[PDB]
């Protein structure tokens, strides 16, 4: 949000720890809401 | 055989990768820039260096001479060189202009520009400017130019690379770049570091960017400053006069020792003068021999010290040849040693730096100057301010190499003694071999405006009625 | 018999982890697009939230 | 002849880890990632027994053994439920995950 | 013989080289060797100085074209082939230097710095490899393009062996001529499957699809050797031996002095060189004021080293050593380590023609086929895209007499001048003397014969319309 | 080993013995170890 | 013991045993001086010039 890339499909961030124990963690970041407006155009059967 | 193991092992070790250049560059190609600027802003020979290079490579002047086409283009002579003589009368009445205009900062020169762009290109390998349109009326003119670091380009917010995506720059599956994602400035380190991706190229033609540097084999998107293969020994250098100064210092610091058994007052007022009768111990005034009396027990041990420079003479010419080496320039201007050198060794040393610093003047600074000028002439003639000529077989988008075909003028070679270069020049006039444009090219002038001036030069003379010149009937 | 030094070492580990967070999260858009065109009731649940 | 290449990593979260260095009074050959707690007479560090509720005050560092004067053991950070030692008089897996509740040390 | 048996008292009966082709001397470790010299090159400060010499002095700064076509062989009109040659030289002027960059698939390079680059990696790698691309973009006028190829990017196929026609990613017939290559796309970051794409050498319709140049030293030769293969050890060893005589500098310059005094450090230091006045470890920062004698007692002694002279001959040596530098990269020693003193001008100039003798053959033997392979394609598709004419009475089609029409030549940057007036006589007295040409004249200063006298005509015009004075060539 | 070349499919070498049965021996040496990368690549299945 | 010539490979001598390195002479001391004065008597004695006969 910092610098304005708020609405966006990804997001990657990579921050190093500090201490004694070193290490960095990696991160991605995102917020799926996958959708259909119109759910009756399709049919689902379960067969047997 | 000699690249297998080496004599009785030696190298059993060394077996570096390989591997592309970017591949090994790029993961570290923010610190090694970074510790070239560090070394060309706090390192005397570094500053030396770069100077040295923007002053020889351009100098004070850099001109233009604008040739096209015409024999390809199918244009008559005399209107390309009408065509030519007007489009250099605006761009030079453009270029020096004051105010700095073609800077959207507002701050430097053509020159300046040209300067300060190779001698970026030389600490960090590479040069960035973009060209921009300003809705501005004041000027007849609307696109400007601005300076972009190596550091301002890079992966918006440090994103890891991919095949395509490489530190900031997209490129096409050939390898031709096509796109940049800069940085706004850094400074102060609070506000939030925003990017901004720029095209190359724009859709009408026009190169909207410009980014150039001399790669060193296929694949390579950025380029290598010259400190690449000298900055650890320039640093090591830096610090072993440091500390030899300091040895120096210490060693002319300290130069006597008092031995006594008696209290140190006492013993400094009986031996070294004193004033303790009337921190910091206490002051000693300086004044005649005062030779001493220390008794039996005592010494006034003068310690004889040692040599300030044991060999630090040689290992500055020997480790300032190996820089000279690396940075392509001669040792002597590298370190302002001219000593025990003939003529024709200090000719041969400036005909070698003389060429190096040619090749590299065309290879970056005629580039440049041809890109920026091409940039500057498709708005003058959109523009309209010049009318193309009615005979072009092909458009300006075309022709625009053949429309926009120059040469570029810097600083001379000022030679060693000057009366030898300039009466071989004559001769060779005399025999027919060189000619006038070219002569007067080598000493840093058109023969153009040369003969306009001596033209107009006679004429004065003719007026006042003393003497016609050496160029009459 | 041809080795490479850790930082090459933690590039290829950060290049590989990349990968595979992306291909999670490719994964899990799948997950929720053949819940949403399998039954149009679609829940979006999990630990922590 | 088949060797695995297991990917080492103890950490759990990404939580800061940090050290302490105290006395040592263990009485046995302690291996790192060992839970130990501060004995209720001497004041001492011993190794945690895993009967005793919440005693436990840290995790050790580097493995030890009696003639270690001092040791270094964790104070904060999260750890994996699986790749820290756990005693073997500890039984219920939620006495496990609870035993550090209240300090800095947490597992997963 | 006596002297190649086994040694003078024994003394070589363990040195027992292995007699076999350079093939199987090389391609082992070619790889290795390759990334040993790259590495060299790149963080190596004299290295560099020896590439860009060649950089500068094998090809120089620029190069003009001269199309001499066989019309003696062709059996053409020479005022016709004169006017061809022209229009090429003024069509190959307006393509090869745009300044878009347009040639190069990568569009960061030029003519001269695609030479000077092929230059280099030949130089420092052994080969040269280029490809001619005919790409389907027809919005420019000359739809080909050229990407040269570093030798690593060539290579065996999913890193196999090698058999009797594909060896190191050259596939070649049974007499050994090279047929094809197997490219291995650029693999960064180095994680991906560097796929391999088979290149032939030649086109079937005769175009030179890859053109791959070196100097093999025997027969079947395919990858040749990189010049530093000689002496890149001897070099290595010399920085390692400069650094640490860095460093040893550097260890004798840093502790001066010594004190002997038994008491404690602190007070040590207080009283014998002073320091303290703390505010209100790091041992104690000493003021730096004048002279401060000290006082000392019995068991107390300020001792304060002498050092050693640095350079006890390391200089010379280094000079020796780089002598064998040179020697081995072909270069001269004067010029490679910038230590010009003690130098005559005689001396200067004879090692200076030797060099410059070295240099000129290698621009022959590289540049020059290099140039003359890459305008061959380009006159080809100008041919097949009949932007210039060709003679009409032509007795052979360029197809065939590709050669014929092909001859031509290129004049880099020429020898640059040591004194100036005693190269200007020489010229001066040549010219007089009817013993050499303005072609060679202006060739040797890096000239036209044709552009030198169309400026002096034109010069000679203009003077005449200003009425200013008429140059030294009239009526 | 002392031509070095001890890397490749198919070794020949012919050469005779010494003394008065002075006879002839042609060899040809190998070490092949071919290998698969993925055995579970290939499927077989025992017919019956 | 045939010895390989190889690196440094300095070695431990332990006490009690030592290695010693000679510095031996020149081996002209004054021999080309000499060779001079004697080549110019013989080239005296024939008349041949010294410079020619040497």
């Amino acid at each position: 949000q910092r610098e304005g890339i708020n609405a966006s499909a990804r997001y990657p961030k990579n921050w190093v720890t500090t201490g004694d124990p070193a290490r960095e963690f990696t991160m991605i970041q995102s917020a799926p809401l996958m959708l259909l407006a119109d759910p009756d155009e399709f049919v689902s059967v379960q067969l047997a | 055989h000699g690249g297998g193991s080496g004599f009785g092992g030696q190298l059993r070790s060394w077996n570096p990768p390989s591997e592309s250049v970017d591949a090994a560059l790029l993961p570290n190609f923010t610190r090694g820039n970074a510790r070239a600027d560090d070394l060309v802003r706090n390192n005397g020979y570094a500053a030396n260096a770069i100077q040295l290079h923007q002053d020889h490579i351009v100098g004070s002047f850099f001109r233009l001479s604008h040739r096209p086409s015409w024999r390809y283009l199918g244009i008559g002579e005399e209107e390309a060189r009408a065509f030519s003589r007007e489009v250099e009368a605006a761009w030079k009445e453009f270029a020096e202009d004051d105010c700095c205009c073609i800077d959207v900062e507002r701050k430097r020169t053509f020159t300046m520009m040209i300067r300060e762009g190779v001698a970026m290109h030389a600490f960090n390998g590479e040069l960035f400017v973009q060209a921009t349109w300003d809705t501005s009326s004041s000027r007849l003119f609307r696109t400007q130019f601005r300076m972009v670091s190596p550091k301002r380009i890079s992966n918006p917010n440090n994103t890891g690379d991919s095949r395509n995506c490489r530190a900031g720059v997209q490129i096409n599956d050939s390898g031709a770049a096509l796109g940049y994602y800069v940085s706004e400035d850094g400074y102060p380190g609070w506000m939030p570091q925003k990017w901004t991706w720029i095209p190359r190229e724009l859709p009408g033609g026009r190169a909207s960017f410009i980014h150039v540097f001399e790669p060193v084999e296929d694949g390579q998107t950025r380029g290598a400053n010259v400190f690449y293969s000298v900055m650890e020994q320039m640093k090591m250098l830096d610090t072993l006069q440091n500390t030899q100064l300091q040895s120096a210092i210490v060693k002319a610091m300290y130069a006597a020792t008092i031995e006594s058994e008696l209290d140190t007052q006492s013993a400094m007022d009986f031996i070294l003068g004193a004033n303790s009768q009337e921190y910091a111990a206490a002051p000693v005034r300086l004044g005649g021999a005062k030779v001493p009396h220390l008794m039996p027990g005592d010494s006034l041990n003068l310690q004889t010290a040692q040599d300030t420079d044991n060999g630090y003479s040689v290992f500055e010419q020997s480790l300032l040849r190996y820089i000279a080496a690396g940075l392509g320039v001669s040792y002597e201007q590298l370190s302002r040693n001219y000593a025990q050198m003939s003529y024709s060794t200090a000719r041969a040393s400036a005909n070698e730096s003389w060429a190096y610093f040619m090749g590299r003047r065309k290879f970056v600074a005629s580039r440049q100057a041809s890109q920026m000028f091409l940039c500057w002439l498709e708005e003058a003639i959109v523009r309209r301010v010049v009318t193309l000529p009615s005979k072009a077989r092909f458009s300006f988008q075309e022709a625009r190499s053949a429309w926009g075909n120059c040469d570029w003028i810097g600083s001379g070679r000022m030679a060693i003694d000057g009366l030898k270069e300039v009466q071989e020049a004559v001769m060779l006039i005399e025999a027919g071999l060189s000619t006038y444009e070219k002569e007067c090219a080598k000493r840093g002038d058109d023969y153009q405006e040369i003969f306009a001036q001596q033209v107009r030069e006679t004429m004065e003379r003719r007026a006042a009625g003393l003497k016609p010149p050496a160029w009459a009937a | 018999q041809n080795l490479a030094d850790p930082a090459y070492r933690r590039r290829r580990i950060i290049m590989q982890n990349m990968r595979d967070e992306e291909l999670a999260i490719a994964q899990v858009e799948e997950m929720q697009a053949v819940s949403a065109v399998l039954k149009g009731k679609y829940t979006m649940t999990g630990e922590a939230f | 002849s088949k060797e695995t290449f297991t990917h080492y990593q103890p950490q759990g979260n990404s939580d800061p880890a940090h050290t302490a260095t105290a006395p040592g009074g263990l009485s046995a050959k302690a291996p790192a990632m060992t839970p130990l707690m501060l004995d209720t007479s001497s004041r001492k560090l011993v190794a945690w027994d895993g009967t005793t509720d919440g005693a436990a005050v840290g995790i050790l560092a580097v493995a030890a053994d009696q003639t270690s004067t001092t040791l270094t053991f964790y104070k904060s950070g999260t750890f994996r439920y699986e790749d820290v030692l756990w005693p073997e008089a500890a039984s219920d897996e939620t006495k496990k995950r609870t035993a550090f509740a209240g300090t800095a040390i947490s597992i997963v």
